């Protein structure tokens, strides 16, 4: 078990940037910049028996294509799933940093390699150099880790949660115009577990459940671990890419938008949780 | 003939001149030049399974072949002691073992931490292309 | 860095019984039966440039010993610690079979290697035999994981922790007579986190607090949870091996000797934490 069915990007320690990426027409496998795209993700399927993990692309089109070693060549791509040894891998975690040497099933005497002059994938033999070691991650932390970003609910696509302004510190919802009361940065504290939400005209200026005047919401400068800021961000797992966003200090208080009200101005709160679509937003680049 | 003529060869990496491939409590590894037997090498064309087996002068019964383990050995004669050299400069060669472990070709390979192989035992490695420098030996006289 | 500076034990996952142990008179490192010994031990060094651990052996009489790759053979011997590239190891985590493969820093194309045939260490090439795969864990928690055995007070031994009768059971201090009912087989559970100290003199019957009485204690049939039942044990590190157990329901309650009272019949019951002395307890092979 461990990673079993966990859904998941790999990116190279021998350069943050770049991440496996599955080339949507037919199966190549590159290393590309971050993209936050089913492209990047890729789910771990365990064989218990097999003593043995492969690797799955979750392209939307062609799903069940794996990560694959070709034949008696030194590279690798994404290919129909047969179970074939080719196909399986050992997930060898360096215990020192928290980084990843994949080695192949078929022959672990050599393990996958970051290519980064050519931006692709291959197998060579073992060393100390950072080409053989990866970055494995929930896909979930690998996209909100650091995410300069918008938010919008689902009932309105070209609007968004906002500070008001500089000097109004309260959230509602407005119009898409770029301005930087618009635009937040969310960041994990892994030690924490949870995610917080810094607005971009304000230096640590927070999203917070302000638990006393609550069920309201606004922006707060960050203080100490007030533990009101602080969210979780879930997805509805099987589509979509939406978010429940969720509040630490209280497990059933989530981000609100106060009737499917879409209006400018409307509220953004915090509520019980119900079913959705009021409850349901969406990350995005600016 | 012309290309790897029988006899009695020196075997460097391309890693650095001045050192030899010598046996050393029982595993292959580059060292300094002793100019004693004990580091030349006596290379012998078979034509039977066209490939090359290498004896060990100082020790001419016992040929360089590999373990279960990565290790090239000195062993008695086996179908492992048998080799498929690839000629790739003056000098230069890749050796590949003949037999196929699964569908990929074997090589001599070293490891360098920084293009420094002083106490690396020699070992049995998967082959792709003639470009790594590890897989790289020279053979002289 | 995660199990850094350490103290362990590493076993061979093709054989349970079979642990790294180092030999007396001389550097040879060997593939020996379990021993609750120094020798037995290892603990785990980091080093953040070389991004790589180095195991030191707990040889009281031989201190600053290390594991050590020689040179080119094929030889794992314990070493005076040069503080060299084949003295360091990349410890790798398997995640499928949570064992680990140990790796040359030196040349990490070549792992350790079981010889059990001839109870040595050795190396080999990368592939997917047990030879190569290891369980390393908490000296004690190795040493305690199933235990049986008697348990004298740090005060004069031996006289023994018993229960009284196989028809009443209570606990007493007593002097080593062999009767089963001193003899004591101890257990872990990973889950709770905690062990059990069953009797032998009869199975199922195990050492508890009590409730209602807080100083008593007596032993009884193992129940859910249960709170008041399990333990945890802590060495106090020096030349040591002289044991602290503690209870799990109250983590300030530590087995106490009752003002240490050093002649038969004397109960046993269980205090705070200040002792030190009756508190404190070794334990032995029958």
């Amino acid at each position: 078990n461990s990673l079993n069915d966990k859904i998941v990007t790999i990116s190279c320690k021998a350069n943050t940037d770049l991440f496996f990426y599955q080339v949507p027409g037919n199966g190549n496998v590159s290393l590309f910049q971050q993209t936050r795209n089913y492209l990047e993700r890729w789910r771990i399927i365990y064989d218990s028996n097999k003593a043995a993990y492969k690797i799955k692309s979750m392209n939307i089109y062609n799903t069940n294509l794996v990560l694959t070693w070709n034949a008696p060549t030194h590279n690798i791509s994404a290919q129909q799933d047969s179970n074939a040894d080719n196909q399986y891998w050992l997930l060898l975690k360096d215990i020192g940093n928290n980084s990843f040497i994949i080695a192949s099933y078929k022959n672990p005497n050599l393990v996958l390699y970051a290519d980064t002059v050519a931006r692709n994938l291959k197998l060579s033999t073992l060393n100390n150099s950072s080409y053989i070691k990866f970055i494995i991650e929930d896909y979930v932390i690998s996209d909100f880790k650091n995410f300069t970003c918008r938010i919008s609910p689902i009932l309105a696509g070209g609007k968004v949660v906002q500070q008001v302004s500089m000097t109004n510190l309260a959230v509602n919802l407005y119009i898409w115009n770029n301005d930087l009361n618009q635009k937040w940065t969310i960041i994990y504290n892994e030690e924490k577990a949870a995610y917080q939400f810094f607005n971009k005209i304000l230096s640590n200026g927070v999203l917070t459940w302000i638990f006393s005047d609550g069920n309201t919401v606004r922006v707060s400068s960050s203080a100490q671990n007030n533990d009101a800021q602080y969210w979780l961000i879930n997805p509805v797992s099987d589509n979509y890419d939406r978010y429940t966003i969720t509040n630490l200090r209280d497990k059933t208080k989530v981000l609100d938008l106060y009737g499917g009200q879409t209006a400018d101005g409307t509220t953004i709160q915090v509520f019980n949780s119900n079913g959705g679509d009021n409850q349901i937003w969406t990350m995005s680049n600016p | 003939r012309t290309f790897l003529p029988n006899g009695n060869y020196n075997i460097k990496s391309i890693f650095s001149g001045s050192l030899y491939l010598s046996p050393v409590s029982g595993s292959l590894t580059f060292s300094n030049e002793s100019s004693a037997n004990n580091q030349k090498w006596n290379v012998e064309y078979m034509a039977e399974n066209r490939c090359f087996k290498i004896s060990n002068v100082a020790e001419p019964n016992k040929y360089l072949s590999y373990d279960n383990f990565g290790f090239i050995s000195l062993d008695s004669l086996s179908n492992r002691c048998y080799w498929f050299p690839i000629k790739i400069a003056v000098n230069t060669y890749i050796m590949l073992s003949l037999n196929k472990v699964n569908e990929l070709d074997y090589a001599w390979d070293i490891y360098d931490t920084n293009e420094n192989i002083l106490s690396q035992p020699l070992l049995l490695l998967p082959n792709f292309d003639i470009y790594n420098s590890n897989q790289m030996f020279k053979l002289e006289k």
